[PDB]
């Protein structure tokens, strides 16, 4: 996806592997092939033939000072959040969560490093645009609407979008309109990071380790606050509980906020650019570079911080029990807290998590649960 | 014009055998058999294989080896023999049916090496397809050269002539079928499976398709066990081929004197001692149910069901049921399924099934579309599979209303008339039914009537000979004894059973006793009358009232008890014991 | 010698005869005598015996099976005409070697193995009715009925296209019945899941059984099949003679084997660790280390892994006894139910994991589907005949699947009405079900039946119902957080080997002390219920658990300690689902 032009789609080349090179590649593998490009004749002004690539070697592949100074800035992270789709006014915390997803977990050993996020909201709140922007910014990206999972074409395995993610990010718009089988598949993806598929009674397991960014709309129109979750939406509650972060976006008519949004849109239409902000949004390439730099690190969690993390967890769980409506609190929540903290540590380029990161993760989690208010 | 010397010699020898072979009386039996065959609806003549083997061993060997090759010539010989003898219709189909074949192969043993040779197999019919005329010797006319192609035999498929008749013309693609001139024969596709006797434990049975024609078309009905004498053949299927057993003759599978003569000296001595063994009733009950404690009445009733009464058909074509039906309503656990499993395991012809079965048959005969043929076929259900046997149905309270009404009709009329999708049949089903059920809510409320305790419809309850209520007593001694039985069974893996009679001995004794048909003595008649007088006078409160249906059940149980000792006449002992059993089975409201 | 090999017919036959006569564990002569009376003309030989006796002969046999087996057949026939020189048999003896080259890495198979005898272990998935394949076609002229025969026309049949007596044009049609056929059965067999290291894509192979050995393996049977590897061309179009440059490959079976462990070191080690007084508790702790604070549930699942001793009640006439242990873990979401199910499925061999939803990729049922041959496809329950079926989301199931589960848990078999025939696939599986209560949380004061809404009979079939909840306890939350964070910043192999050894070797048997203890415990339970009382099914569960615990201790006989442990565990489960 890196080499694909912005306004085009990936192209395919058939490769004929033979000899010892066989059984050296799997679907979804980001590989490099050295071989001879030759035609296969399986007649306008000459013969016409289909081409292939006779493989010979297959190998599975895996700044300036001012840049570092900017990285050292405390607002640096916030700045990056502002750069996530600047034209999308508001949703700052949502953008921050998306950035955390983009930087991912650490998987210190192993821990599932993917940070699955879901955005449930009324129609017309920029969800699809956000998903598209993430697909454009994440180095390895897939976009889908609901195929997603692998298939057995007739006799060849064909990786679905989920497989093509393979440590990338799979942005699934219109999540609420996904087939039940697909729901089960994504459940398995979030549980083991593998896809099990069987067409002729053969359970084949493929490595699909990819963060999931889902978007959904409440059924029967806009979300009804008086109706509990899964009442305005038709998704299994457990599946939602799987996601590390679940954000509810409500298009509440607020004259002030609505006016602000209108002003923003008008400025865009009158200048083809978003209104000027405190920090100019960074170019996508630079964002990707910083993301990769963050992926370099694998910060640790000092045992001392454990005490505070446990305290926070017990506090929030007690609050949830005090809350009349169950807020999906469970060990999953603690795991997500840890993942978010380590992702923030990656953003800080510090191999040791800090109180700051834990507090920020807790704040994001609280804000999601409040968004369900 | 090529003459098969084998075929012609076989035809000559077969005609000679027909016109010379004679019975012990010195007369040609087949002459009289054919004379009987002249009548309408009689187009198949049976022939004893052993008889022709004695007449000519070489002829029998050749026919066995090449039965399919020579069969048409045998039919031609029969046609010639019958045509010149008497006033038979000048042109109607005739066939020869062979029997008395000593070699009885198993469906497992049917291999391609046996294709085309005569053989006899034994199986159980599963489903039966509608009759259908099929062209055997088609006649066509070439469109271009308008010449009539005749006798273009088809091998069970739409085989048009290879090329025109005329050497001059080579249309080869536009032959027109002459329906009137074409020769047709009525074929019925049946499916059979390995009988449970030959079925290996835990092995899927072999399903074999067979073709019935002529007199055998309607001979075999769904759900019955039959032996087919015929020849395995191949049929092309959309160079693919599949096996089908074209059966020339169909007969039912396999008297007291006959059994005793056939029975071995030691076995007959054992059975004679059994008959002369007093108190054989309780002894046999205990032997047949070792892993059980208490519930002596349930075991008594089950044994009486196993024996069965004497069926009777009135002069007005009314069938009086001879076998009895038993139901066991019990609290959770209490070994109901254990009773049914024991009955199924001990008795051949007994089939165990559950009221939760989702099979298209649904515990009775049904009509279902074949997945491939898409033609409605009468599929036999478990109840049919228990023909002249026992059907141990568990979860009887949980049966569907469809199966419930079907079973009601079956137990009422002893036959199921199934009509749907244009198909119609009347399948005989004389099957003793042993049902297991649970009280509504799980526990039996002894202060409520039986109706309030079970969801079964009134007709089903009325048509049951005996209801046995199994209440989980809180008595410490009973629970201690049950624990003793179970623990002794599990520790002493075997040898814990104390069978005064072996299972095979019990089976052979039951078969011997079945041959008897006990009659009712005038003393027995008046004793039955007086017992029913007392039962009516009781008039209570009892869970279910007492009607003439109870009197019928009483007489059937008395017949079964008479059969127990093999005595050919009823005695007051049997009647009084049956009265005791039925009266005890009645439970009064404890409110 | 035959071209391109090292094989001499006379010398090879003499060497095979020497192997038959001169050998030490003579068994071949014994089974030759057995065949005499039996008449079964198939001399099965373990190729490893030839390897030990003569490695050169074993190599020669493997390299050129098709050319060497007839020599062995001839030698065996000559011997049978030497020993018991007088006898009657429809066809002379045949030899079907086996267990020669365990290249069971079916995923790792090479074209170098073409036309070489190989043995592979796997579970047959599908079969088909025996196919009659022509070997001597018979033809008759439509004009003059000139009979003619064409014998072994290299698979296809050479149509004469011209008669031989009238010599007319092409008019001689084949007569199917007059022809000659041989039996050929097709089987589709899947690679054994256990043997695969990765198992990302389970491998499948096609087998052909010719002229014999037909229908000897039923669907779902785990067997070792030894046969000749074969590659045959596939024509692009039947009309044209062009063939694909890539051959499709199959196996021509020669022998079927329906189916010590490790070394003395492993048996010694397992015995040593068994001697530990707390081996039971230590094994429980080792199981599923990720889980925390759960002990009764872990002990129950461990006993299920070991299961009760196999018992034969055929003589008693009581039918098969369910020696397997079925455990239902009922709990609110987030109690680590699915983690335990996956861990158990990831530990026990030949285990199966499935979801109660019909959307499960495996499916808890078997059914017939068109290939377009309407052939059966097995379910998870039948698939794990002797393994453990970990059912997740067991609460959400359709009534038909509930009936199927009831049938399998009762009779240990599944009845399927294919076409019209009813087939009873034996499935003696161990059911480990997980259920999540309806509604967001579990409402107290309501029975498990009310809060799960499953049939009372079906849950009564289960021998242990373990209720697990997330307590609203700050101390428990703190402990769990500490455990998880510690996990953030005994190897299963030895446990698996211990379980395998216990299953293979030991078979607990009851004892008089154990019998009396069982009786006393049951009567005490009855008395307690005098005031959901006791049932004999509870006694069956207690005896099965006691047998399993004895198996864990390797006592080989049920002991009063086992009875006490079983009673305590059962009482704990009762308490878990108890209410009053
Ligand atoms: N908060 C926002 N800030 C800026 N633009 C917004 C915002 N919310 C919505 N929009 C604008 O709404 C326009 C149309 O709606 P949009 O594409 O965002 O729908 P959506 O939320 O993806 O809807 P759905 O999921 O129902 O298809 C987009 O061009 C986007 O620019
Ligand atoms: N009265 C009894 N005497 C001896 N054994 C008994 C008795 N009642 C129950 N049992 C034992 O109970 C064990 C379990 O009972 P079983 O499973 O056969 O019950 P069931 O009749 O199928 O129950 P239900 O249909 O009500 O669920 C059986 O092995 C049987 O040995
Ligand atoms: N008592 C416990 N000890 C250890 N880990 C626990 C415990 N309770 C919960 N967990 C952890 O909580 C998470 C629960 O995940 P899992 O999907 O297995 O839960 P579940 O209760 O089976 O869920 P569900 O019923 O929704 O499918 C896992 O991290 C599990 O390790
Ligand atoms: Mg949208
Ligand atoms: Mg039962
Ligand atoms: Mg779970
Ligand atoms: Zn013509
Ligand atoms: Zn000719």
């Amino acid at each position: 996806s890196d080499q694909v032009p912005v306004g085009n789609i990936p192209r395919s080349i058939t490769v004929l592997v033979e000899g010892e090179n066989t059984r050296i590649a799997q679907p979804g593998d980001h590989v490099s092939v050295t071989g001879i490009f030759l035609p296969i004749l399986r007649v306008v002004q000459g013969l016409l033939s289909e081409t292939y690539l006779e493989a010979h070697r297959i190998v599975k592949m895996n700044l300036t000072r001012e840049e570092l100074r900017q990285i050292a800035e405390e607002d640096f992270y916030e700045k990056l959040a502002a750069s996530i789709a600047p034209e999308i006014y508001g949703h700052e915390d949502v953008k921050k969560a998306l950035l955390l997803l983009l930087v991912g977990g650490v998987d210190q050993s192993k821990i599932r490093g993917n940070i699955n996020i879901c955005l449930m909201g009324d129609p017309g709140v920029a969800k699809s645009q956000l998903l598209s922007y993430i697909d454009r910014l994440a180095p390895r990206s897939q976009y889908t609407t609901g195929g997603l999972t692998a298939a057995v074409l007739r006799l060849t395995l064909e990786g679905g979008a989920l497989v093509l993610a393979d440590q990338g990010v799979c942005c699934i718009d219109e999540f609420d309109k996904m087939a039940e089988a697909d729901r089960t598949a994504i459940h398995e993806v979030m549980e083991q990071q593998t896809i099990s598929i069987a067409k002729a009674g053969i359970l084949t397991t493929l490595n699909a380790r990819c963060s999931i960014l889902a978007a959904a709309n409440p059924a029967y129109g806009r979300y009804n606050p008086r109706r509990s979750l899964e009442q305005n939406i038709q998704l299994p509650a457990a599946l939602l509980s799987r996601f590390d972060l679940l954000w509810l976006i409500q298009d509440r008519p607020d004259r002030d906020n609505d006016l602000r949004l209108a002003q923003h849109i008008t400025y865009v239409h009158q200048h083809s650019r978003q209104p000027p902000s405190q920090f100019e949004p960074l170019d996508m390439k630079l964002m990707r570079r910083y993301i990769a730099m963050c992926r370099e690190k694998q910060p640790m969690v000092p045992e001392s911080l454990a005490d505070y993390i446990t305290a926070a967890y017990v506090e929030m769980r007690r609050e949830a029990w005090a809350s009349k409506d169950a807020t999906y609190t469970s060990a999953r929540t603690l795991l997500a807290i840890l993942r978010l903290s380590t992702a923030l540590a990656r953003l800080r380029m510090v191999d040791v998590v800090e109180k700051e990161d834990v507090n920020e993760a807790i704040r994001l989690m609280e804000m999601s649960k409040d968004s369900l208010l | 014009e090529v003459r098969d010397e084998v075929a012609e010699k076989c035809q000559k020898l077969f005609l000679d055998f027909l016109e010379e072979f004679q019975s012990s009386d010195g007369e040609i039996k087949y002459l009289q058999l054919a004379e009987e065959l002249i009548r309408p609806e009689r187009n198949t003549l049976v022939v004893s294989f052993v008889d022709l083997e004695q007449f000519n061993q070489q002829l029998s060997t050749t026919i066995q080896e090449e039965f399919y090759r020579v069969y048409p010539y045998l039919c031609r010989a029969l046609k010639t023999f019958v045509k010149d003898r008497k006033e038979i219709p000048l042109a109607k189909d005739f066939y020869v049916a062979f029997q008395d074949l000593p070699t009885r192969h198993k469906i497992r043993e049917l291999t391609s090496s046996r294709i085309g040779l005569l053989t006899r197999i034994s199986g159980q019919v599963v489903r039966t397809h509608p009759v259908h005329p099929e062209l055997v010797s088609g006649t066509f006319l070439c469109l271009d050269c308008q010449t009539v192609i005749r006798d273009v035999e088809q091998q069970f498929k739409y085989t048009q002539p290879n090329i025109c008749r005329n050497p001059v013309c080579a249309n080869r693609r536009r032959f027109l079928l002459d329906t009137n001139k074409s020769r047709f024969v009525d074929f019925q596709k049946v499916r059979i499976q390995e009988t449970q006797a030959e079925l290996p434990r835990g092995s899927i049975p072999r399903s074999l398709e067979v073709i019935l024609r002529a007199e055998a078309v309607e001979s075999a009905q769904a759900g019955d066990k039959c032996d087919f004498t015929g020849t395995l053949i191949v049929v092309p299927d959309v160079l693919s081929y599949r096996l089908v057993f074209l059966a020339c003759c169909v007969a039912p599978t396999n008297t007291a004197e006959s059994i005793k003569n056939q029975m071995t000296v030691k076995e007959w001595e054992k059975v004679f001692e059994m008959s002369q063994d007093k108190n054989l009733y309780h002894n046999l009950c205990t032997s047949l149910f070792p892993t059980i404690h208490g519930n002596d009445e349930v075991k008594r009733g089950v044994l009486l069901m196993l024996f069965g009464g004497v069926p009777k058909t009135t002069g007005e074509g009314t069938s009086l049921r001879g076998d009895i039906n038993v139901c066991i309503v019990g609290d959770p656990s209490t070994a109901k399924s254990q009773f049914l499993k024991h009955v199924e395991e001990f008795s051949p012809r007994a089939v165990y099934t559950s009221g939760k079965a989702s099979s298209a048959a649904g515990l009775t005969a049904a009509v279902v579309r074949d997945e491939e043929s898409h033609e409605f076929v009468i599929e036999a259900g478990a109840l049919m599979l228990a023909d002249n046997g026992v059907c141990c149905i568990d979860e009887f309270d949980k049966m569907d209303v469809r199966d419930q009404v079907a079973i009601h009709e079956a137990m009422e009329q002893q036959t199921i008339s199934i009509t749907k999708a244009g198909v119609k049949a009347t399948l005989n089903a004389r099957t003793s039914i042993l049902a297991a059920a649970n009280p509504i809510s799980g526990h039996y409320d002894r202060s409520k009537s039986l109706k309030q305790n079970i969801n079964l419809s009134a007709p089903i309850m009325s048509r049951f000979d005996l209801f046995f209520i199994l209440v989980d007593e809180c008595n410490e001694v009973t629970d201690y004894a049950i624990a003793r039985r179970i623990v002794d069974l599990h520790s002493r893996i075997e040898e814990s059973i104390d069978r005064v009679y072996s299972l095979d001995d019990i089976r052979r004794y039951l078969l011997f006793a079945r041959q008897f048909k006990p009659k009712i003595s005038k003393e027995s008649e008046d004793f039955i009358v007086e017992q029913y007088k007392h039962l009516r006078q009781r008039d209570g409160k009892s869970s279910w009232r007492i009607t003439v249906r109870q009197l019928e059940s009483m007489i059937r149980l008395s017949e079964a008890m008479a059969r127990m000792h093999c005595c050919d006449e009823v005695q007051p002992k049997h009647v009084k014991e049956a009265f005791r059993l039925l009266n005890k089975s009645i439970i009064r409201v404890e409110t | 010698v035959i071209w391109g090999t090292d094989v001499n017919v006379a010398a090879c036959k003499e060497n095979f005869q020497r192997f038959l006569q001169r050998f030490i564990d003579p068994l071949y002569m014994q089974r030759l005598g057995e065949i005499n009376v039996i008449g079964e003309p198939f001399l099965n030989v373990n190729c490893e015996h030839i390897k030990s006796f003569d490695k050169n002969l074993y190599r020669q046999l493997i390299s050129y099976p098709q050319e060497v087996i007839p020599t062995f057949d001839m030698a065996v026939n000559e011997i049978f005409f030497d020993r018991y020189p007088d006898s009657i048999l429809e066809h002379q003896i045949q030899v079907r070697p086996f267990n020669a080259l365990k290249t069971k890495n079916m995923r790792n198979l090479n074209p170098e193995d073409i036309d070489q005898l190989i043995t592979i272990s796997g579970m047959v998935i599908r079969t088909s009715q025996l196919i009659p394949e022509m070997q001597e076609a018979f033809f008759q002229c439509q004009v003059c009925a000139h009979t003619t025969r064409v014998e072994m026309d290299r698979g296809r049949i050479a149509e004469p296209s011209v008669c031989g007596r009238c010599h007319t044009t092409h008019s001689m049609a084949l007569i199917h019945n007059r022809s000659l056929f041989s039996d050929k059965q097709m089987i589709k067999l899947q690679e054994s899941p256990e043997d695969m290291p990765a198992g990302q894509t389970p491998h499948t192979v096609i087998l052909f059984a010719h002229n014999d050995l037909v229908d000897k393996v039923q669907p779902g049977d785990r067997v070792n099949v030894t046969g000749i590897y074969r590659a045959v061309p596939i024509r692009v179009n039947p009309r044209v003679s062009n063939v694909k440059s890539v051959y499709k490959t199959h196996i021509d079976v020669i022998h079927y084997r329906k189916t010590k462990l490790f070394s003395e070191k492993r048996v010694e080690l397992l015995k040593e660790l068994s001697r530990k007084p707390d081996i039971y508790e230590r094994l429980a702790s080792a199981l599923a280390p990720s889980i925390y604070e759960h002990e009764d549930i872990k002990k129950g699942i461990l006993l299920q892994l070991f299961g009760g001793t196999r018992k034969d009640f055929s003589h008693t006439g009581r039918g098969k006894f369910r020696a397997e242990i079925n455990i239902l873990l009922c709990g609110d979401p987030g109690t680590s139910k699915s983690q335990l199910l996956q861990y158990v499925y990831n530990l026990v061999p030949r285990g199966q994991y499935t979801s109660g939803k019909g959307s499960s990729a495996v499916g808890l049922t078997a059914y017939v589907m068109k290939d377009r041959q309407l052939v059966l496809q097995t379910g998870a329950l039948v698939l794990s005949d002797n393994g453990i079926c970990c059912i997740d989301e067991f609460d959400k199931m359709n009534e038909s699947t509930r009936s199927v589960l009831h049938e399998v848990m009762e009779q240990q078999t599944l009845s399927i009405a294919k076409a019209g025939i009813i087939c009873q696939l034996n499935a003696r599986t161990s059911v480990l079900a997980a259920a999540n209560p309806i509604e967001s949380q579990w409402n107290p004061k309501k029975t498990t039946i009310e809060n799960i809404q499953l049939p009372h009979t079906l849950l009564s079939r289960f021998d242990l119902i373990f209720l697990m909840l997330d307590p609203q306890d700050e101390a428990y939350d703190r402990r769990l957080a500490h455990h998880l964070v510690a996990l953030y910043y005994l190897d299963m192999a030895v446990l698996k080997d211990y379980i395998a050894y216990a299953h293979s070797t030991i078979m607990p048997r009851l004892s008089e002390e154990a019998s009396q203890a069982l009786i006393e415990a049951y009567v005490d339970m009855r008395k307690i219920g005098s005031s959901v009382s006791a049932y004999p099914r509870q006694l069956e569960s207690l005896i099965r658990l006691a047998e399993a615990h004895a198996k864990v201790r390797l006592s080989n006989k049920v002991e009063a300690i086992d009875v006490e442990e079983a009673k305590r565990l059962h009482r704990e489960a009762l308490k878990q689902s108890a209410t009053d």
